[PDB]
């Protein structure tokens, strides 16, 4: 998700189905350096419970 | 004092009229609160009284 | 120095009730005639507060689990009961917090001690001078990454004394919230022998300290060729603080005069 | 207004990471080394520094944690270095897979 080579164009916005997997969103931190993470129906803290 | 007045002890902000008190504030005190839980006693802090 | 002291003979761990003791000033505010419902971390009344002596024979240093703050207090003589320590390794993989009184002033400071299995300070008792007076300090051998130091103003406490019955109760509540210790403490004169007294009194605060460390454990510093001594006639109680709530009165004067616990 | 008791916490994180300086925030500053009350009653400033922090060979002297076997405390400090474990098996000494 987070590292492919090439994303798509906005117009052509590419959707994936994630599916049987653990969300464990840790092993990110080292390479992400997100500068907008917002979310909208939950509170970020409560994503790992 | 016994003059209706806008005061603002300490950031405290309010209207009445300021009077003699006889309550003794431990030092660690600065505010009085009544049951109506309404700051009704405060310590000057210039003139700790 | 660092020497564990091991003379000592084994005692099964005793208990005694927290009647209506460990409540406090829930805030800063000024309350007169009232009666206040409050929900805090109080000790609950009438609950096992855990009982440790030093006799002669006894010195009990044990430490001790540390959650949701705790309620400390000293029926002292003599000047037995010195300070604690507080952290949750005391081997300076991690930070801790030491408060002691030694005899020439309180002392704050938070570093990555090293402590020694049997921390103590020491007195050199009636050595040809009449006076007594304090030599041995040996609770934690280095203290390299200290973030909180604090030293208050020299003064001489007097270390000396064999009357019988204990004449200072001293009382202490520990609280680490969010990153802010906080102490809660009350001085009352007292003729007992050998139980904490049946009565009530509120602790004001004190002070708080933004030290900011994980406590999880903690342990109490008392005054005592290495091995073989005598103890000084003191005990102290340990309890610890629950989420209750507390209904207080206050008296005419606002100071808290009575309590009830709602569990 | 007056004020009681007033704390500056100072430190220097990366620019991206300034959201995570908000109460109630997740991340391996908000998670690991730096947590904010729900509660929080104050002020956050923050300033680009590139221009007195940087270095042209890379400024080192600033570090953040990047391991930890949990989410600490608000105004939590934690000054262990000790090794964090991944996998399943102990660690000890200075190193290991
Ligand atoms: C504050 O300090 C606490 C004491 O060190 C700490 O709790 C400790 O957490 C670790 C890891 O969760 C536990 O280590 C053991 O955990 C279980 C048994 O509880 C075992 O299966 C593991 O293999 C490991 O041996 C400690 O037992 C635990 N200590 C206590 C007294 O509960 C807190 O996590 C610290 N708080 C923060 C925010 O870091
Ligand atoms: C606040 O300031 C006042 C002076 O501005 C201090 O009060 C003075 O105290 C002396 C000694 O009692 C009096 O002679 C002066 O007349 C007082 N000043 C006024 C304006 O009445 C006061 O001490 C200061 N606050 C504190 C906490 O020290
Ligand atoms: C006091 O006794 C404790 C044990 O009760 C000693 O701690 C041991 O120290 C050795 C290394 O010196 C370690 O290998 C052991 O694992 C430790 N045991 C425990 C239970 O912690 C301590 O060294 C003694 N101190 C003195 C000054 O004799
Ligand atoms: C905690 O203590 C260690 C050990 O002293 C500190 O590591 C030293 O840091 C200084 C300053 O950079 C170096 O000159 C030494 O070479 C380091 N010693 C070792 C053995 O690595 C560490 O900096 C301390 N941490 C804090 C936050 O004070
Ligand atoms: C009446 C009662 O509650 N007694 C208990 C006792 O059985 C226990 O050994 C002790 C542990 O500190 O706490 C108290
Ligand atoms: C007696 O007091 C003096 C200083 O007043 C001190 O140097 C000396 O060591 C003391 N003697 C003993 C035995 O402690």
């Amino acid at each position: 998700v987070f590292n492919a080579t090439r994303f798509a164009s906005v117009y052509a916005w590419n959707r994936k189905r994630i599916s049987n997997c653990v969300a464990d969103y840790s092993v990110l931190y080292n390479s992400a350096s997100f500068s907008t993470f917002k979310c909208y129906g939950v509170s970020p803290t409560k994503l790992n419970d | 004092k016994n003059k209706c007045v806008n005061f603002n002890f300490n950031g405290l902000t309010g209207t009445g009229v300021l009077t003699e008190s006889n309550k003794k504030f431990l030092p660690f005190q600065q505010f009085g609160r009544d049951i109506a839980d309404t700051t009704d006693a405060v310590r000057d802090p210039q003139t700790l009284e | 120095q660092c020497v564990n002291l091991t003379t000592r003979t084994q005692l099964p761990p005793a208990y005694t009730n927290s009647f209506t003791r460990g409540v406090y000033y829930p805030d800063k505010v000024f309350r007169s005639s009232v009666l206040h419902s409050t929900q805090d971390l109080f000790l609950p009344f009438f609950s096992n507060v855990t009982w440790f002596h030093a006799i002669h024979k006894r010195f009990d240093n044990p430490v001790l689990p540390f959650n949701d703050g705790v309620y400390f207090a000293s029926t002292e003589k003599s000047n037995i009961i010195r300070g604690w320590i507080f952290g949750t390794t005391l081997d300076s993989k991690t930070q801790s917090l030491l408060i002691v009184n030694n005899a020439t002033n309180v002392v704050i400071k938070v570093c990555e001690f090293q402590f020694c299995n049997d921390p103590f300070l020491g007195v050199y008792y009636h050595k040809n001078n009449k006076s007594w007076m304090e030599s041995e300090f040996r609770v934690y051998s280095s203290a390299n990454n200290c973030t909180f130091e604090y030293v208050s103003q020299p003064f001489l406490m007097d270390l000396e004394g064999k009357q019988g019955n204990f004449k200072n109760l001293r009382e202490f509540v520990f609280k680490n919230i969010d990153g802010y210790f906080k102490i809660y403490s009350k001085h009352t004169p007292i003729n007992l022998v050998r139980d904490l007294p049946q009565g009530f009194s509120a602790l004001e605060p004190l002070v708080d300290l933004p030290i900011g460390i994980n406590i999880t454990r903690f342990q109490t510093l008392l005054a005592l060729s290495s091995s073989g001594w005598t103890a000084g006639a003191a005990a102290y109680y340990v309890g610890y603080l629950q989420p209750r709530t507390f209904l207080l009165k206050y008296n005419e004067n606002g100071t808290i005069t009575d309590a009830v616990d709602c569990a | 207004l007056c004020f009681t008791n007033v704390y500056a916490d100072s430190f220097v994180i990366r620019g991206d990471e300034v959201r995570q300086i908000a109460p109630g925030q997740t991340g391996k500053i908000a998670d690991y080394n730096y947590k904010l009350p729900d509660d929080f009653t104050g002020c956050v400033i923050a300033w680009n520094s590139n221009n007195l922090d940087s270095k042209v060979g890379g400024n080192y002297n600033y570090l953040y944690r990047l391991f930890r076997k949990s989410n600490l405390k608000p105004f939590e400090r934690d000054i262990s270095t000790e090794i964090y474990q991944a996998g399943s098996t102990p660690c000890n000494g200075v190193e290991g897979f």
